[PDB]
């Protein structure tokens, strides 16, 4: 459960990401594929080489979805219901993998936005990504 | 476990870590981001806010010892379960630190390295450090 | 996130517990102390011997709280805010321990109510206890 | 790990387990309660509802083999990491089963034993079985 302070923190941080959200999404996916190679088993038909245009386009989709999760942070089950259908019903992604991509996103934000990534923001972002992860892995519709 | 090129990567970056500061920044963030870990450090004094935690002298002095032990691990990457044997005893026998927490500290340390080195903490370098902090977390679990 | 079917399941099952909720709460605590002895470190001033009256009284309090969580399953953060203050702010219970007591409660319900504990109900109860656990371990107020 | 009185408890109850049924009931509940585990059994056919899962013949036949291996573990409680070595290879090399899932199946099996034996699955008996299923989960993790 997010505090009201957590929500202000996440809105402010993600706002700073801005028009770089695509490139950050792509970098986080590349970090997750390289550090945790079992995650590649969910993307068999993808080209997952470095600089792949499929990863670049997927990273953009993942980022746009998080932007939308941020704008509906009070009503996330309802704003993410189609992604949830895809991740929990169709793909059956093991919940452990959400912890992995969450970590790779925090690492990406720490490397690129060091002044924004204070301990208070780090703590809010971490709670936000856990809550997004819980909605994506639950069948509730 | 590590490739000779991975070991060289891990070593080169570690030569540039401030060993007076990074250990504290990591222990500090662990207490702020996963607040139940504050229970194990009740004797350290004021941990009431993030600014309090990050400025606590005792958190800084203890983070130095934690980072000292990670350094000893990087010097004995082939024999981690021996380097950390006394230390596994202590975290299990005297405290009972649930081993999930060791994995959380390792991941906070990777974020702090990312934060300090920026574009130099490339995906290949991160993937080498993930292997080292998983190594250390496993040798601590008792 | 609970489905609407999950909520019907939990209400019906817990309803069957009835006036035995106290004795079930106490049995679950005794199972958790015996199977996972590190959990005793949170109760230093308790008598934790078998048949202890302190465990019996605590088991009753834990059960009454779950009854209330069930009756406010749509608004749990608000119905459990004082327990959350106690578990997350004051006691700092490590979240791993909530998985342990959740398992000991499922085992207690399986041993006593075998006809109610079908696979569908088991799945709903498990999701309910994870959601109660997430509210108790979060600082959001 | 187990006390001589714990080993006797674990053995006596296991003599009364239906070995044609319990393995299936456990694998069945794993797929219903933690539905992402259905990904590893796509070849088994219809897993669309709980009634479908619990009636699937292939789930029943596979649960028999899982319970067979738990039985082999209870006969070699002192040498679990040897009994399960081939089996750790298979779950990691061919499938990649995240080791958290091994802990989930062990806990579903304890619930199914509770369900079958009722008041005979006392807290002391449960505490002996928790030690055996943690044992088995750890020897499978690769
Ligand atoms: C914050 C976490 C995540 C977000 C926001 C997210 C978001 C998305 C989005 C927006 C899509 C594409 C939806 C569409 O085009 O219809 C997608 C597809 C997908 N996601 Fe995720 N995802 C996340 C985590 C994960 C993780 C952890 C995995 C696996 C390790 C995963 C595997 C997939 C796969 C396999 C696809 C389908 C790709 C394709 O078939 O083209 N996702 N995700
Ligand atoms: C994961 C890597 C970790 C390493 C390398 C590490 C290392 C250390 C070291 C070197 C000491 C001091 C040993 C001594 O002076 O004799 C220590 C003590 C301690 N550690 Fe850790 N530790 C780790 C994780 C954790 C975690 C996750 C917790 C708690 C959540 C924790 C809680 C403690 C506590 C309470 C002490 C005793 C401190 C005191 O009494 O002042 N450690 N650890
Ligand atoms: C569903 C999970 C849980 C529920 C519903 C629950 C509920 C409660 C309730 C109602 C109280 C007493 C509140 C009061 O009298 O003011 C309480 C106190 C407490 N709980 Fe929990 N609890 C749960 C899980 C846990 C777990 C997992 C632990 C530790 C392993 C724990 C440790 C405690 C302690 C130490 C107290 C204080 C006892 C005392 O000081 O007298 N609780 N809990
Ligand atoms: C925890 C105790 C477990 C034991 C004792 C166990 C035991 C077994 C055994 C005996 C086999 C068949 C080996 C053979 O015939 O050569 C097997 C296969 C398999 N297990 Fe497990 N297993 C366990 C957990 C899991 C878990 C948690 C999963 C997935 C979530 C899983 C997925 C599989 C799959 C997919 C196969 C191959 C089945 C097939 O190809 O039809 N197992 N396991």
């Amino acid at each position: 459960v997010l505090s009201p302070a957590d929500k202000t923190n996440v809105k402010a941080a993600w706002g700073k990401v801005g028009a770089h959200a695509g490139e950050y999404g792509a970098e986080a996916l590349e970090r997750m594929f390289l550090s945790f190679p079992t995650t590649k088993t969910y993307f068999p038909h993808f080209d997952l080489s470095h600089g792949s245009a499929q990863v670049k386009g997927h990273g953009k989709k993942v980022a746009d979805a998080l932007t939308n999760a941020v704008a509906h942070v009070d009503d996330m089950p309802n704003a993410l219901s189609a992604l949830s259908d895809l991740h929990a019903h169709k793909l059956r992604v093991d919940p452990v993998n959400f912890k992995l991509l969450s970590h790779c996103l925090l690492v990406t934000l720490a490397a690129h936005l060091p002044a924004e990534f204070t301990p208070a923001v780090h703590a809010s972002l971490d709670k936000f990504l856990a809550s997004v992860s819980t909605v994506l892995t639950s069948k509730y519709r | 476990h590590l490739t000779p090129e991975e070991k060289s990567a891990v070593t080169a970056l570690w030569g540039k870590v401030n060993v007076d500061e990074v250990g504290g920044e990591a222990l500090g963030r662990l207490l702020v981001v996963y607040p139940w870990t504050q229970r194990f450090f009740e004797s350290f004094g004021d941990l009431s806010t993030p600014d309090a935690v990050m400025g606590n002298p005792k958190v800084k002095a203890h983070g130095k010892k934690v980072l000292g032990a990670f350094s000893d691990g990087l010097a004995h990457l082939d024999n981690l379960k021996g380097t950390f044997a006394t230390l596994s005893e202590l975290h299990c026998d005297k405290l009972h630190v649930d081993p999930e927490n060791f994995r959380l500290l390792g991941n906070v340390l990777v974020c702090v390295l990312a934060h300090h080195f920026g574009k130099e903490f490339t995906p290949p370098v991160q993937a080498a450090y993930q292997k080292v902090v998983a190594g250390v977390a496993n040798a601590l679990a008792h």
